[PDB]
RNA sequence: CUACACAAA
């Protein structure tokens, strides 16, 4: 319902930095304006939120769910 | 009716003591072994009857009870008649001779294992119970060499099995319904289980003379952890050096002479079809064992595919008995496991794309089928159609198109430049017969062709 | 000498320079800095180990090592009446179990006593997360920024038994430590695999099944140290490493000395020509030790007849095998000689982790 | 697929714990595809965008099986909520709970 | 499941030391036998594979939809540009040993689906007694009845 | 128990 805790793949922690990087998401689409919002390079935000390249742990923080987006 | 009184409650039947669930696979387990939950180890019962010659065996059945495995359930009491339950056998703690003891479910127990609808004679089979005391597991473990007995996957199929408790059915079990009597198969006489997928392309890699690094060859300690799993006594390396370099057909042959047996066939590997493009190595096309000694070639779905007539298995089943063959069916694939442990196999995006040049020169193959295709058009429009007697110009045309869209056998061409045979993994599951034929390639990679829909 | 030599160690850190991020770390956490607890990359260099020691490590440490997880104990979860609805047991004691925490101190006690009163949804933080018991934490084992979970308007969510678990992980995901970054041999030539005609290869010039690798470098992250204590941290994850593969070598070492004594867990035979053959069965016993146990015996027998270990994943235990042109007497010296090499290469490890990490 | 596509657990429905439903699984977490496709604008995505080896590992994804992480596993990978119910009548004044 | 229909049963759960992982730590969370590809063709999940590698580096979320124009070949220079090989494959390691794979091997992100097919559910025992017919005076029919 | 419906191999 949430971005996990942590990593499902590596059990890295992107929980630590889900709700910073939600917000800043948010507001980093904004300023660079549903499909086109997804095709937006988020690679430097999730940079500078201190997460690796790592494949599982950008991958399970950008595309999970938010329960709260839906209900 | 199918559900009336004859078919449904005569013919068949609805029966106690039987479990169901789904059958996963394992590598671990002999091919005449079948992994059993613990939970239903506990359910299912094995009827017992004390007597002098087994009641310290049984004793520590008894005592454990329901509460720690292996246990019991109920003790039928010869001077009573009547059944207890074990729960609430505190006050009896005496075993006598004639007493009937239900203990639980061990490994080595003889299991009935069934997979519907039952076709053939191997779908009901005998396999050794091996209790899975992991609480977390409840499936049916098999061997997936075990499969080809029951015409099985382990994409959601579930199976049948039951513990004989009785000592007339164990009995019959163990020595008439065992999987060992239905290797080979009844109805095509010839084999039924050997290497399937993993083991068969693994076979080939261990085999193989050659890898892209060179010699396909080991050092003293991986040619020893190949031996690891196989479940029997290892072979000696102790006239093998830490330095020494052990080829795949040596550990091969190492395996092989428990069982020695003389083969010679050309392995599934070597094809007319991939001749003309690869470089087939002389070593690997011609396969040899004689007495046990892999002298040459490679070993794959022809020499260890499973219901393959006249490969290793078979001639071991037909020299020392289907047991050894099973046993050799076993050792063989933990062989070829454990080579892949290290090997490494795969299938990429990259193993089914055709280089420009080839994506161009199937283009052209295409292009001039269709214009076979379109001068039979041209044909047509002039009235140049004249069909053979007995043949309409509508059917002569269709007959026309369908043989002019064929795709020609130099659609490999293409398809074969743009892959290499010692490391796509996709070209190696189909040459080596584990899994994909020809068609599938060319679908994949070069093009469909022309849809039939009942010829 | 110096096996573990150079260590990089480098914690992953928010990068504030960025707007958006610095923006809604400040809006949303009043966070201006870098968070208490940070992830810790610790990039180690091996050399003249075998790759089943360096290897052993990382294994413990990723899943081996023991560690501490935040639990709910049974009836922490308060039902009630005004309890949301979404917010269930299972779904937040899977959150709270994996919140990476930097426990010293297993006494401590936490409670999440919230409430949503506006008419929104609200959500609830790990900074909802309120000591209730051992002493006043005078530095958090936790970071503030995780999401528990979300109340709808008027719900609360009470759970008043969080304590501090501990246990290994591979048992249970939550107690893993530690994740891998990298992983190299740095004594094997490499092949630029961004060729067409290497792409397919690993990219080492040597086969595995002929390689024997001893310089290694092994990257691991850990998930939350503290700030200002993180080379203490590292030293002691990396000490406590060592520490537990020496003593569950120690366990098999003890076994070795009583073997005289027919221990169900150590058989001998005298197969035949010389040969004894000895099965060391070690129940709930992984891949570290075996793998550990036959690159050992190897390195003091390299003409051994066979050595070899199976972890079959059922079974749940380790069963290795030596069969040795010796007597029973001479192998077992050997065991136990190969043994006490493992021993001296796992304390020399954790000298070396003290004279570097310093 | 189109078969497999509806049998996915996820969020079942979005008013769940409003329904006392039988037979039905609530999914935790729930992904969008990396590379998803336009059923995904109307329709909620069930699933998990797990890292897939493509690789034999010992011979235990053979035939259709799969060798899944347990860590995984233990950190929600397709975890979720099994529901059943129990509804019993009490017929006539003759029947009472207690 | 896969969402191009390759059903797969879960047959082994490895801890996270005994999972392969490749150079730079990544591991799988499924493993899946490549022989499950070449005679079904759901190369769309291949694809997928790939295109999914470099999305995540990238960070973005990209439209697979049928019948939208596809080259494999750019999706793989993708991958080369995003750093990666050109096919999605890594330099793996054992996670039980720690050799390396000699072959390198294609690991990536793939959407995947749990079929709500349960073993608890699925599964059954019973034992030698429990509710008969009253007629033929069989055992009942199956798990709902409680014998059969 | 008799339909019927949804599913699995
Ligand atoms: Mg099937
Ligand atoms: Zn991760």
């Amino acid at each position: 319902m949430l971005i996990p805790v942590v990593c499902f793949t590596c059990g890295f922690p992107i929980g630590t930095y889900a709700a910073i990087f939600d917000k800043a998401r948010t507001e980093y689409i904004k300023t660079k304006m549903l499909d086109a919002s997804l095709q937006i390079e988020l690679k430097d935000l999730i940079t500078a939120l201190g997460i690796p390249m790592r494949v599982c742990c950008r991958t399970h923080l950008i595309t999970t769910l938010d329960y709260r987006k839906y209900y | 009716r199918k559900e009336g009184r004859i078919r449904k409650s005569l013919l068949g039947s609805q029966v106690w003591s039987i479990s169901r669930s789904t059958i996963c696979g394992n590598s671990d387990l002999h091919l005449d072994e079948v992994g059993y939950p613990i939970s239903f180890a506990r359910t299912l019962q094995v009827a017992e009857t004390v007597q002098h010659y087994n009641i310290n065996r049984l004793m520590p059945y008894f005592l454990n009870g329901k509460r720690q495995y292996p246990g019991c359930s109920r003790v039928y009491k010869q001077i009573t008649q009547s059944v207890h339950d074990i729960e609430g056998l505190k006050q009896d703690f005496r075993l006598e001779v004639g007493d009937i003891l239900y203990r639980d479910v061990v490994t080595g127990d003889v299991a009935f294992f069934n997979r519907q609808p039952s076709l053939e004679r191997s779908s009901i089979g005998v396999h050794r119970i091996v209790v899975l005391e992991n609480p977390k597991i409840s499936t049916f473990q098999m061997n997936v060499s075990a499969c080809a007995w029951y015409n099985a996957d382990f994409d959601g199929d579930q199976m049948n099995l039951w513990v004989p408790w009785s000592v007339m059915s164990r009995v019959e079990a163990e020595l008439l319904c065992s999987v060992r009597n239905w290797f080979i198969s009844t109805k095509s006489s010839g084999p039924v289980n050997g290497q399937v997928q993993d083991s068969t392309v693994g076979s080939f890699l261990l085999t193989r003379t050659n890898t892209p690094m060179g010699k396909n060859v080991m050092n003293k300690l991986h040619a020893m952890g190949l031996f690891q799993t196989t479940q029997t006594d290892p072979p000696c390396f102790a006239n093998y050096s830490p330095t020494d370099l052990l080829d795949g057909k040596s550990v091969v042959s190492m395996l092989l002479r428990q069982t020695p047996i003389n083969y010679q066939r050309a392995p599934t590997w070597y094809s007319e079809v991939y001749a003309p493009y690869m470089h087939y190595n002389k070593q690997d096309i011609s396969t040899q064992i004689r007495n046990g000694e892999l002298i040459e070639g490679v070993l794959d779905k022809k020499a260890v595919g499973a219901g393959s007539s006249g490969g290793i298995y078979h001639l071991i089943s037909r020299r020392y008995g289907p047991q050894q063959a099973l046993k050799m069916i076993f050792a063989t694939q933990q062989l070829a496991l454990n080579y892949v442990r290290n090997a490494g196999f795969t299938v990429s995006t990259a193993d089914m794309l055709l280089t420009p040049e080839a994506h161009q020169e199937v283009q052209e193959i295409i292009n001039e089928l269709l214009l076979e295709s379109e001068e039979i058009n041209n044909r047509l429009l002039h009235g140049d159609i004249m069909p053979p007697i007995g043949l309409t110009t509508h059917d002569f045309y269709e007959k026309l198109q369908l043989n002019a869209l064929k795709f020609p056998d130099r659609i490999l061409k293409p398809i074969m430049n743009s892959i290499n045979p010692e490391t796509n993994g996709l070209f190696q599951m189909v040459a080596t017969g584990a899994k994909g034929s020809n068609p599938n390639m060319i679908h994949i990679m070069a093009g469909i062709g022309q849809i039939e829909i009942n010829t | 000498e110096k096996i573990f030599q150079n260590v990089e160690i480098k914690p992953f850190l928010i990068d504030f320079s960025n707007l958006f991020i610095k923006n809604a770390a400040k809006k949303l956490f009043q966070l201006e800095e870098q968070l208490p607890l940070v992830p810790v990359n610790v990039v180690m260099d091996f050399k003249g180990i075998s790759r089943a020691a360096v290897h052993g490590l990382s294994r413990v440490l990723q899943d081996e090592i023991p560690n501490y997880m935040l639990d709910i104990k049974p009836g922490g979860y308060k039902i009630e009446d005004s309890t949301d609805l979404f917010m269930t047991e299972q779904f937040i004691r899977n959150r709270i179990n994996f919140i990476p925490i930097y426990a010293k101190n297993e006494t401590l006690v936490f409670a999440l006593r919230s409430l949503n009163n506006s008419c929104e949804v609200k959500t609830i933080y790990s900074r909802d997360l309120i000591q209730v018991a051992g002493p006043k934490l005078k530095y958090p084992i936790f970071n503030p920024t995780f999401e528990i979970g979300f109340l709808q308007p008027g719900k609360s969510l009470i759970i008043e038994d969080i304590y501090i678990k501990k246990g290994i992980g591979r048992k249970h995901a939550a107690f893993n430590l530690a994740v891998k970054t990298h992983f190299s041999h740095l004594d094997i030539e490499q092949y630029p695999t961004d060729k067409k005609e290497y792409m397919a290869l690993s990219g080492y010039k040597q086969s595995s099944m002929t390689s024997d690798p001893r310089h290694h470098r092994l990257g691991l992250c850990f998930p939350a140290v503290p700030l200002p204590h993180i080379n203490q941290a590292v030293r002691t994850y990396l000490k406590n490493a060592c520490r537990i593969i020496i003593g569950r070598i120690q366990s098999i070492q003890k076994i070795y000395e009583n073997f005289e004594e027919p221990q169900p867990e150590l058989v001998l035979f005298s197969m035949d020509e010389e040969k004894t053959k000895a099965i060391i069965t070690i129940k709930d016993e992984t891949h570290t030790i075996g793998n550990l146990l036959k690159t050992y015996i190897y390195e003091m027998i390299p003409d051994i007849s066979f050595v070899g270990y199976q972890c079959v994943p059922h079974k749940q235990e380790m069963v290795l095998t030596i069969i040795h042109k010796a007597s029973q007497e001479d192998l077992i010296t050997l065991l136990e000689k190969s043994i006490q090499n493992i021993i001296q290469t796992f304390q020399i490890l954790e000298k070396n982790v003290d004279e570097l990490i310093a | 697929e189109t078969n497999q596509g509806r049998q996915t657990g996820g969020w079942y429905c979005f008013s769940w714990p409003y329904r006392v439903d039988m037979n039905r699984f609530f999914q935790f977490y729930n992904e969008m595809p990396l590379v998803k496709t336009i059923a995904h604008n109307y329709v909620i995505p069930n699933g998990l965008n797990t890292i897939v080896a493509y690789m034999i590992y010992g011979g235990y994804n053979q035939e259709d099986s799969v060798i899944v992480s347990q860590s995984f596993i233990d950190r929600g990978g397709f975890a979720g909520t099994f529901y059943r119910e129990e509804k019993v009548e009490l017929e006539s004044d003759i029947e009472s709970f207690g | 499941s896969s969402r191009s229909g390759n059903k797969g049963i879960a047959a082994l759960a490895l801890p996270t030391s005994d999972m392969p992982f490749t150079e730079d730590g990544l591991q799988p969370d499924l493993i899946v036998n490549p022989h499950s590809h070449p005679s079904r063709m759901t190369n769309g999940q291949m694809i997928e594979t790939t295109v999914g590698l470099a999305n995540a580096l990238q960070g973005v979320v990209t439209d697979g939809t049928a019948f939208l124009p596809i080259n494999v070949q750019l999706l793989s220079e993708r991958l080369a540009q995003e750093g990666l090989r050109f096919n999605g494959c890594q330099k793996m390691f054992n996670g039980q040993t720690g050799e390396y794979f000699d072959a390198a091997i294609f690991i990536g992100p793939t959407y995947h689906q749990r079929l709500q097919k349960f073993v608890l559910d699925d599964r059954y025992a019973v034992a030698s007694y429990g509710p008969t017919d009253a007629l033929t005076g069989q055992p009942l029919d199956g798990k709902r009845s409680h014998g059969g």
